[PDB]
RNA sequence: UGCCUGGCGGCCGUAGCGCGGUGGUCCCACCUGACCCCAUGCCGAACUCAGAAGUGAAACGCCGUAGCGCCGAUGGUAGUGUGGGGUCUCCCCAUGCGAGAGUAGGGAACUGCCAGGCAA
RNA sequence: GCUCAACGGAUAAAAGGUACUCCGGGGAUAACAGGCUGAUACCGCCCAAGAGUUCAUAUCGACGGCGGUGUUUGGCACCU
RNA sequence: UCCUCCUAAAGAGUAACGGAGGAGCACGAAGGUUGGCUAAUCCUGGUCGGACAUCAGGAGGUUAGUGCAAUGGCAUAAGCC
RNA sequence: GUGAAGAGGGAAACAACCCAGACCGCCAGCUAAGGUCCCAAAGUCAUGGUUAAGUGGGAAACGAUGUGGGAAGGCCCAGAC
């Protein structure tokens, strides 16, 4: 099972643990609908940076 | 108190020669009776034990406690370390100066063939 | 000397600060073999009760659930200057 | 004046007055000069204000002091420029974080220790509170 | 002022840390007395630096009657 | 099989103290002698040797007792990573991590391997 | 075999004056004034131990507290 | 120039004309190693002998000691013969 | 982290704050932070409160029957202020 994760912030003005784990999702520009697959990491990830993400 | 005085004395020969991780050949004296032991590297299991209080020794023997006494011990825990296999080992003196009952002994081991 | 008190469900920092800024404060039931229990209680009752200093020494009976359960107030802790209470050890 | 007699070290850092008080129970007398407001009484001021207490009630009762000094503040001359050394130790401060209890009285009427604790609240900068000894 | 004098910084520390492996002769620990104590397969040099004296994977205990920390190795 | 006591480790204070009671057939300790082996920077108190008259007094074991020490939750509290907000030398929400202290209490340890004696 | 201690040691070997001065630069850095700050300064106010023929607040106020101004002595070195 | 502590934000490192102290040697035994030891401060009692020499005991448990500053260490002692 | 070396939108104007990283064109649409009576794009939106001070739209110790919202206490038709 997938989950589609959107970038819903900027990653402008962000510590470099949270520029990577953008990386890290595959995430690139704000309102970028990336689809997942559905792990205890990915949830970590969208977890650590949950303030700028937006799942489906 | 003295045993406390004597075991802080040979400590420092046990935790050097655990280290190594050697077979030591413990060797309690007391005023009645002389004991011995070698021990395995790791410390807590026995393989090869002989004292005067054995009875099979004990009846040969003038009395239990002296050096022809720690000699017929000191033969016969060698004598069986030779059965068991055992051969290179170390001897704890165990607090007791080495001199009298315990260097008896320890003659008595290199001489039956215990090779240390 | 008889208070009706909720079954806490969160428990921690951010759970019991919403609880405390909503008239209400956490304190906990425990004592005998049996496990504890944490009890959600009404600020301004138990606010007005401590005046009495019968309060710090009788029994008091909690209604949980509807079982009213015997205990006595073993520790408290006030709020550090604000004339409030922040929680209460309620032993059996 | 209530300074340490004797200290391992002349000179402290400035640090940082955070958190919550420590001595909030009222412990030894029955009534208390508690601290609501954060910040710092001075030698002087503690001093200042046990006069006024002291001299409000009389030779009778009995009165605390739970908080002491024992942190000195250093002071630069007038007309001094930056840099070339830590300055001279002037005066000597308590920090008061919220809930501490500065003063406690004992063997007085309840309505008199407060009139009292007015007086005394007057010469300090932090604003404070009366409380009483209550049970646990 | 009177002061202002202080010493070059000695790099003292767990340099490798539990869990990890190491070479024959790569130092464990550098430090002062012993804070951390020679267990099986390490040394203990003239400056009480830990190396370790086989190859394996390095483990923290704290064990004894005093209870205090020693650094083992097992392969 | 249990009851004992030694030696030797594991565990390091739930394992240590104080307190009270006890053990001596062996075992262990004091003990008995010092021509000797060897010993004191004087002294057989040590260390050592030879022994077995006494003893369990002290030691050591061992069982008891919470007077201490120690162990110690739960709930709360304090801190605090991340993101936001204030009245911004301080704090507060949201979300995660979460003590220290102190309570309720637990607590007179638990076991390995030989080795000897004792009711079976 | 070097307090080559200015201790990565310019030479084996070296101190001053310049208002008679000069050149290259700098608002990277001072003096003037501006700015930021407000310790100090001045101006208020808060508490009332004291004055009063007695009787805090006519009038002044100890010990202590809190502000305002930019306003002296300053601090900083942002403009030149 | 060099060493120790903090500042230093629990790896390392980390500045100021920040806060406190040291070093520019000593030692043929104060090194090696085998064998032994165990400390301050008391309280008692004791010829001069006092507030303090030496002896005897107890209570203490490293409160000492470590050639020299400080920090980390040291009972298996790295302390003392 | 940003500027430096980053334009754009907001913060009246404002390198360093908030939003967001400009390849070029377009008289298309959705949003961010900010906003939506007029200057000036968008709510004189709806609902339930609170402020009478132009507070909002500078400032503290202290000073006040200004004015809401609670929770207790007084102590009385034998009529309490
Ligand atoms: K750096
Ligand atoms: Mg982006
Ligand atoms: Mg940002
Ligand atoms: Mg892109
Ligand atoms: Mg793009
Ligand atoms: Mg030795
Ligand atoms: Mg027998
Ligand atoms: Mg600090
Ligand atoms: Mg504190
Ligand atoms: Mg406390
Ligand atoms: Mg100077
Ligand atoms: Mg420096
Ligand atoms: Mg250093
Ligand atoms: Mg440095
Ligand atoms: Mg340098
Ligand atoms: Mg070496
Ligand atoms: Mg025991
Ligand atoms: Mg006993
Ligand atoms: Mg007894
Ligand atoms: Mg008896
Ligand atoms: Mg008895
Ligand atoms: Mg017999
Ligand atoms: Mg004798
Ligand atoms: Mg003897
Ligand atoms: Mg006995
Ligand atoms: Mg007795
Ligand atoms: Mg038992
Ligand atoms: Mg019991
Ligand atoms: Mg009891
Ligand atoms: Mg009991
Ligand atoms: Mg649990
Ligand atoms: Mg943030
Ligand atoms: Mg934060
Ligand atoms: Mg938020
Ligand atoms: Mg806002
Ligand atoms: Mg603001
Ligand atoms: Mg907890
Ligand atoms: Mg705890
Ligand atoms: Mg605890
Ligand atoms: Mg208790
Ligand atoms: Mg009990
Ligand atoms: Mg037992
Ligand atoms: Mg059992
Ligand atoms: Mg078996
Ligand atoms: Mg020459
Ligand atoms: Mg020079
Ligand atoms: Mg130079
Ligand atoms: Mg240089
Ligand atoms: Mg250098
Ligand atoms: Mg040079
Ligand atoms: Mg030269
Ligand atoms: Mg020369
Ligand atoms: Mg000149
Ligand atoms: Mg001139
Ligand atoms: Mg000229
Ligand atoms: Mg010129
Ligand atoms: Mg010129
Ligand atoms: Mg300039
Ligand atoms: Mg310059
Ligand atoms: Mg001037
Ligand atoms: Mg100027
Ligand atoms: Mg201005
Ligand atoms: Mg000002
Ligand atoms: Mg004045
Ligand atoms: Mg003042
Ligand atoms: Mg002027
Ligand atoms: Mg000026
Ligand atoms: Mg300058
Ligand atoms: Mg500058
Ligand atoms: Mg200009
Ligand atoms: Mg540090
Ligand atoms: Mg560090
Ligand atoms: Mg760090
Ligand atoms: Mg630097
Ligand atoms: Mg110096
Ligand atoms: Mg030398
Ligand atoms: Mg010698
Ligand atoms: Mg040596
Ligand atoms: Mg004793
Ligand atoms: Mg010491
Ligand atoms: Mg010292
Ligand atoms: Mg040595
Ligand atoms: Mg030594
Ligand atoms: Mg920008
Ligand atoms: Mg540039
Ligand atoms: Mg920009
Ligand atoms: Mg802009
Ligand atoms: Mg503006
Ligand atoms: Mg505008
Ligand atoms: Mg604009
Ligand atoms: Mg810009
Ligand atoms: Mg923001
Ligand atoms: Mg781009
Ligand atoms: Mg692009
Ligand atoms: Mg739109
Ligand atoms: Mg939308
Ligand atoms: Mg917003
Ligand atoms: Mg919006
Ligand atoms: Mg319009
Ligand atoms: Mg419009
Ligand atoms: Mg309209
Ligand atoms: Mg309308
Ligand atoms: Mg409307
Ligand atoms: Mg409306
Ligand atoms: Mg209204
Ligand atoms: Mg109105
Ligand atoms: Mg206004
Ligand atoms: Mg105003
Ligand atoms: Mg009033
Ligand atoms: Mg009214
Ligand atoms: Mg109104
Ligand atoms: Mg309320």
């Amino acid at each position: 099972k997938t989950i589609k994760i959107t970038q819903t912030r900027s990653a402008i003005g962000r510590l470099p643990k949270h520029k990577a784990t953008l990386l890290g999702l595959g995430l690139r520009r704000i309102g970028h609908t990336v689809e997942r697959e559905d792990t205890p990491a990915i949830r970590g990830m969208i977890n650590a940076v949950s303030f700028m993400v937006k799942v489906e | 108190d003295k045993k406390s005085a004597r075991i802080r004395r040979a400590t420092r020969a046990r935790r050097k020669l655990q280290e190594l991780g050697a077979t030591r050949l413990v060797v309690h004296r007391t005023p009645r009776h002389i004991y011995a032991q070698v021990i395995a590297p790791n410390g807590s299991e026995v393989l090869v034990a002989a004292s005067t209080v054995e009875k099979a020794i004990a009846e040969q023997l003038k009395y239990t406690g002296n050096k022809d006494a720690a000699a017929a011990v000191g033969k016969a825990v060698a004598e069986r370390a030779l059965e068991k296999g055992i051969k290179d080992v170390s001897f704890d003196r165990s607090g007791f100066q080495y001199h009298g009952r315990v260097q008896a002994l320890a003659d008595a081991a290199r001489e039956a063939g215990l090779q240390f | 000397f008889t208070i009706n008190a909720e079954v806490r469900k969160e428990q921690g920092k951010g759970a019991s600060r919403r609880l405390r800024a909503a008239n209400k404060f956490p304190a906990i039931i425990y004592g005998g073999k049996e496990a504890p229990l944490a009890i959600e209680l009404d600020h301004d009752k138990v606010m007005n009760m401590q005046a009495k200093a019968e309060f710090y020494s009788e029994v008091l009976t909690i209604v949980v659930d509807g079982k009213e359960i015997k205990v006595k107030a073993q520790d408290v802790q006030r709020h550090p200057y604000k004339p409030k209470l922040q929680h209460i050890d309620f032993v059996r | 004046m209530l300074q340490p007699k004797r200290t391992k070290f002349r000179k402290m850092h400035k640090g940082r007055n955070r958190g919550l008080a420590q001595g909030t129970d009222v412990s030894f007398g029955s009534f208390g000069l508690k601290a609501v407001g954060r910040g710092r009484l001075t030698a002087r001021q503690i001093e200042a204000a046990r006069r006024a207490m002291t001299r409000a009630v009389k030779r009778q009762g009995k009165i605390w002091i739970r908080v002491f000094p024992d942190k000195p503040i250093t002071e630069k001359p007038l007309a001094v420029r930056m840099g070339k050394g830590k300055g001279n130790v002037e005066y000597w401060v308590a920090l008061i974080q919220p809930g501490k209890v500065l003063y406690e009285m004992d063997g007085v009427p309840e309505e008199l220790a407060r009139e009292a604790f007015k007086l005394a609240a007057a010469k300090l900068p932090i604003k404070t509170t009366f409380v009483t000894k209550t049970v646990m | 002022t009177r002061n202002g004098r202080d010493s070059e910084a000695k790099r003292l520390g767990v340099k490798r840390f539990g869990g990890e492996s190491v070479l024959a002769g790569s130092i464990i620990v550098r430090q002062r007395g012993t804070k951390f104590h020679a267990g099986a397969n390490v040394g203990c040099g003239r400056d009480h630096t830990l190396f370790a004296k086989a190859d394996g994977k390095v483990k923290f205990e704290v064990k004894g009657p005093k209870n205090r920390k020693f650094i083992s190795i097992e392969a």
